[PDB]
Order: structure tokens, then sequence, then C-alpha cells
């Protein structure tokens, strides 16, 4: 291999695709990952008939086309839509020939070893990649907060994971798993919003509430003590614009919707909040690292971009935990990226070399090599 | 009583006036 | 594969936490310059403003005269170092005399302590630390110069060395001590 041949990262989350290259700062492509087909022939006369679309074009065609959504919880489910999703990651997005770059794939932690089998065979098989690797989105997410000791809680757009790391040590028995993500608290805030009197039943609505989500929600540190004052008071109010000029109110939903993530009874959900899937995780975890463990807790994913939720995770945490344990909540500007910017990390750095799975390697020891070469 | 220049080192320059 | 991944991410956080420590030095490095320019215009100043309060009383012209107790007499920038000397003493100041060599310092200092005896009556017990190669050489310029001054070579062994010392702490023993 040549040293001057940078690798590629690929961060595929339940509903974002971030593909870059090795040793940069930021991912160079961040698009939806969906795949759109056309719902009736001959609708496209003139414009380009694609048997199918993804990323932002079919985002934009979502009133014309059916969409589908190849990861489901951070599982991939429709393997066709993934290869589609990885050729515009290749071809469109970055503009380069995956034969001539390693790759380096995040997967959610549990991921099946079936699933991790399938996307070697693709990687080495339909792009004929030189070399490939596997990183797990916590480990990846843990490295680029820069540290080898912590647990990570990374919420994304489809489901949420607390994985406690000690020296790169992802432990399997103490990772914990949630089905709530961005999109259980999009479809939370459609429903408040319903009920608060603004109804929306369309997907193309979907992604208007979607927004207003990701630019209004809050985290609030006293859930009792908010929704006290947004009902004497109107100052926890905003005001949002509609593609149609009409001017919304959303009030108390703000800090209503977000709090789901630690009181999934909103939802219905017979689950444990973050925090408290995040202390379980760190109790499960061996006591000589809790520790370490509390003092290194780090937050990623994008549902984790909600303002004060760091705040709000320190107090439970402190709450939860003894007094004798010292926490501390790690939340970078850019956790949103994190996954891809440790990715890339991993990728640059020259030690890593020695990781990649190789062509040959492949052709000798079958799509099970992922289970001896990635960890 | 010198009878070198203090031309070798600010450091012994320094020195000697701290001792005078 | 992951201890290796955890060296490697370890080996990275170390050339992180060198850019980091680049940086304070960086920092530091203007703290001790300014550090060092401050300090500087400081006792340069104070230095400058001594000397300048020093030779606000000079009458210039040498005030002092060949004191009683030279059998010889001086030379010109021998009695104007002199007359400097006596100055420096009468303010109060430290001297650095920086005459090429072969110029007579040992003579000058020896004026300078024959004026602190005649005119001031100050013979004290005056330490004079010389190479062992010119202990002899300025107990002869004394001897020659300044007949009046206690002399008092410290050299020998430490037996001989103890013996000098016995008694030497009591009042006017020696006037002028010489050693290495």
């Amino acid at each position: 291999m040549d040293d001057d041949i940078a690798a590629l990262v690929v961060d595929n989350g339940s509903g974002m695709c971030k593909a870059g290259f090795a040793g940069d700062d930021a991912p160079r492509a961040v698009f939806p990952s969906i795949v759109g087909r056309p719902r009736h022939q001959g609708v496209m006369v003139g414009m380009g008939q694609k048997d199918s679309y993804v990323g932002d074009e079919a985002q934009s065609k979502r009133g014309i086309l059916t969409l589908k959504y190849p990861i489901e919880h951070g599982i991939v489910t429709n393997w066709d839509d993934m290869e589609k999703i990885w050729h515009h990651t290749f071809y469109n997005e970055l503009r380069v020939a995956p034969e001539e770059h390693p790759v380096l794939l995040t997967e959610a932690p549990l991921n099946p070893k079936a699933n991790r089998e399938k996307m070697t065979q693709i990687m080495f098989e339909t792009f004929n990649t030189p070399a490939m690797y596997v990183a797990i989105q916590a480990v990846l997410s843990l490295y680029a907060s820069g540290r080898t000791t912590g647990i990570v809680m990374d919420s994304g757009d489809g489901v949420t994971h607390t994985v406690p790391i000690y020296e790169g040590y992802a432990l399997p028995h103490a990772i914990l798993r949630l089905d709530l993500a961005g999109r259980d608290l999009t479809d939370y805030l459609m429903k408040i919003l319903t009920e608060r009197g603004y109804s929306f039943t369309t997907t193309a609505e979907r992604e208007i509430v979607r927004d207003i989500k990701e630019k209004l929600c809050y985290v609030a540190l006293d859930f009792e003590q908010e929704m006290a004052t947004a009902a004497s008071s109107s100052s926890l109010e905003k005001s949002y614009e509609l593609p149609d000029g009409q001017v919304i109110t959303i009030g108390n939903e703000r800090f209503r919707c977000p709090e789901a993530l630690f009181q999934p009874s909103f939802l219905g959900m017979e689950s444990c909040g973050i925090h408290e899937t995040t202390f379980n995780s760190i109790m499960k975890c061996d006591v000589d690292i809790r520790k370490d463990l509390y003092a290194n807790t780090v937050l990623s994913g994008g549902t984790t971009m909600y303002p004060g939720i760091a705040d709000r995770m320190q107090k439970e945490i402190t709450a939860l935990a003894p007094s004798t344990m010292k926490i501390k909540i790690i939340a970078p500007p850019e956790r949103k990226y994190s996954v891809w910017i440790g990715g890339s990390i991993l990728a640059s750095l020259s030690t890593f070399q020695q990781m990649w799975i190789s062509k040959q390697e492949y052709d000798e020891s079958g799509p099970s090599i992922v289970h001896r070469k990635c960890f | 009583l010198t009878g070198t220049p203090l031309q070798n080192s600010l450091m012994e320059l320094w020195s000697l006036m701290h001792f005078l | 594969i992951a201890s290796t991944m955890a060296k490697d991410v370890r080996q990275f956080w170390s050339n992180v936490e060198k850019v980091v420590q680049f940086k304070q030095q960086s920092r530091l490095e203007e703290k001790r310059k300014k550090a060092l320019d401050l300090h500087l215009d400081f006792i340069v100043g104070q230095t400058e403003k001594y000397s300048d309060l020093l030779s606000q009383s000079l009458n210039t012209q040498v005030k002092t005269p060949i004191p009683l107790l030279l059998r010889g007499q001086l030379r010109e920038y021998q009695h104007i170092g002199l007359d400097w000397l006596v100055t420096m003493y009468e303010k109060k100041l430290n001297g650095i005399l920086a005459d090429e060599m072969g110029l007579g310092k040992t003579i000058q200092t020896i004026s300078l302590l024959a004026h602190l005896a005649c005119e001031k009556g100050n013979w004290g017990p005056h330490l004079i630390i010389v190479p062992t190669s010119v202990m002899l050489n300025w107990e002869m310029e004394l001897k020659r110069w300044c007949p009046s001054f206690k002399i008092l070579t410290y050299y020998g062994a430490q037996k001989e060395r103890k013996l000098k010392r016995q008694g030497w702490t009591k009042p006017n023993a020696f006037h002028v001590c010489i050693t290495s």
C-alpha cells in the first residue's frame, strides 16, 4: 500500500451517513440514510428516470417518492438499499473509487455476526476494496473524545447505547441498548403538537416537526420546576415559521419532548432512562473501573445535542452514584460527529495499518475474518 | 578586581552584580 | 486488538498533550521574556540611578590626596582610581575595578586601604581572597607600600590553620587577612 493513499471513513447511523477521508477534521459528506423509489411510472418524464434515489436527492423528492430506511435501530435490514447508499457515498458524495482506498465502517454495538459478514462480503466483492475495517461507534466516539477508559452514551436517530470501555475494551456484558432515539422523539413531538392543536400527519410535515425538535427543544434541569414555569409564564414559548409562512407557538413541548429520554413512561416504554441505563452499566462493570467510568462519562450522537442534556446527566448520575465517585460528563461541541472523528483518527494513525483486513486475508479466511480482525 | 572583560555571559554578569 | 487500539489512542493523545505542552511553553517563554525584559529595566534603572546619585557629589577633580601611609608616589590613573574608590566608599557602594592587567590594581586597593586607615580611622580585618599563586605577591606589595597593616596570610596544613585561628577573634589581632 502507498502511504500517500488516505483511507475512507463511513459512519452509518440509523438516519445519517457521514463519509470522509482519514485525517480530515470533519466529514466531507453528511446525508440522510434513505432510499427513495418512484411511486408511479411516468411521473419523471424529462427529468431522468432513475430506478432509485439516495440522500438529499430523495429527501427533496419525498413528495413523489416512497422512502425506505435500510438501517433500523442501528441494524441494517435492507442490504440492497445499503449497497445503494454506499454506492452513492463513494461515487457521488466522495467522488472516488472504493477499490483505491481502505474503508473504515462504523457499526452499533452487538451488531449481528451475519450482518458483519455481509458487510465484509459487500465491501470485498461488490466494491473490490483493497482493505477494510469495522469499528464500534461508541469506541470511535471515545477515541474522538481522546480517551480509552469511560462510558459513552451514544444516542443516534434510531437507538441509544450505553457502552463502557476500559483500555479500549468495550465490555459486552455491560453494554445496554434502548430503542429510543431522535425518531421516537420526533414522533412524541408530533403527538404533543397535535395535542396542543398543531396536527402534523404527512411524512413531509414530519420533517418540519423534526426541524422544530432540533431547533427549539432542550433538556431542562428540573422537569417539575420547568413545567411550573411554563404554566405560570409564557417566557418559555417560541415562534416557528412553517414553509407556508404561518407562525406557530411552541411552549412546554420544547422540554416535554426530550424529557422522554429520562422518563420513557411518557412514550409508554417500560425501560429506564438514559441516566439510569448509564448507572446500571457502570454498576455491571467491575468495581475497580467504576471510578474511571464515572470520571470519563462521554456523550455522543445527534440526539445528545439538546442544550442542558449534559447538566441533566451530571445531576442525575451524581444523585444516583455513590458520594465518593466524582462524576464528570463530557459533551464535546462536535459530539454529533465524534464517531467519524474517531474513525478518521484511527484510520490515519500509522500503528493501525496492521489492523486492516486485506483482500488476501478475505479471500483466504472468508467473511468470518471480520470476527478475528475487528473487535 | 578583574583583568578580563565581562562580555562572556549575561549570567556571569548577573552573578557578579548580585554578589556586588 | 483492543490493547493495540488503546496503545494507538494513547500515543495519539500523548502527541496532543505534547502540542499542548509546546503551547504552554510558548506562553511561559513570553512570560519569561517579559519578566526578563521587565526586571532588566528595573535593575538597570536602579543601578544607573544609584551611580548618577553617586556622581552628583563629585567636586571633576580628585579630592583625595596620597594618604600618609603610602611611602611612594601614585600614578595619575592610579590616583584617579583611588579617588573613585574613596567616593564609592563614602557613598556606601561596592566596587568593581576592571583595569587591564599590569596597571596596579593591587596598588590601587592598597591606597584605598591606606585612605580608609588614615582619614576614616577604619583599619578593619579587611579580607582579601586571591589566587594561591599571588598570595605572596599581595603580602609583599602590602609590606612594601603600606607597612602599617597587620598582615595575616592564611595558609598551611589544618593544624597550622587552627594554630593561626587560635585567638584571631580578638580585636586588632590583624588588620588585613590574605587567603585563597
